[PDB]
DNA sequence: ATAGGAGGTATTGTGCTTATCGGTAGA
RNA sequence: AGGAGAGGUA
DNA sequence: TCTACCGATAAGCACAACTACCTCTCCTAT
């Protein structure tokens, strides 16, 4: 399962953020912050790259 | 499939279930556990009054 | 056609139809 | 096609 | 004094223990 693009709700792009949100997360930064450096200041966003899990790698493994 | 290699456990099961059911005929079978009354401990009844001593493998009640 | 000992245990619940069980009343 | 057994809806 | 039915006390026998429904699995000996 790829991260959903075009968050349902309020239609952002957001098909293009998963990596940079990953590299942000990978350094010493909270969810909060790189969250904010993307650019996003509605929730719906915000929710929908928090909540999204990261399923076709087991999929390409399995 | 108990103490697989990583190998083996890429091509096969979907690492979803832990393996808690039975193969008969296709068809997964699952045991539900049967509650059953302790037969190591005095019973006493009422409607008569009486006490049992249960038998634990031959008919020795 | 043959086969499927023997065990102390651990559904109620209402109607109906007996039997049996003494049980007095009459001649 | 008819049945038996389970999980279930209003 | 001996007949003659005549109401009580257990012992089994027979239905009744819900609608509209929807799926799955298993089944037909040897
Ligand atoms: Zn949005």
């Amino acid at each position: 399962m790829i991260i959903p693009v075009r968050c349902f709700t309020c239609g952002k792009v957001i098909g293009n953020k998963w990596d940079q949100y990953l590299d942000l997360l990978q350094l010493d930064y909270t969810e909060g912050d790189a969250l904010d450096a993307l650019q996003l200041v509605r929730y719906c966003c915000r929710r929908m790259l928090m909540t999204h899990v990261d399923l076709i790698e087991k999929l390409l493994n399995y | 499939t108990s103490e697989k290699g990583k190998e083996n456990c890429k091509k096969g099961d979907c690492a979803f279930d832990q393996g808690g059911y039975f193969v008969i005929k296709g068809a997964e079978k699952v045991f539900i556990a049967q509650e059953q009354m302790c037969t190591k401990r005095l019973w006493i009844s009422n409607s008569p009054w009486t006490v049992s001593f249960r038998s634990e493998n031959k008919r020795n009640r």
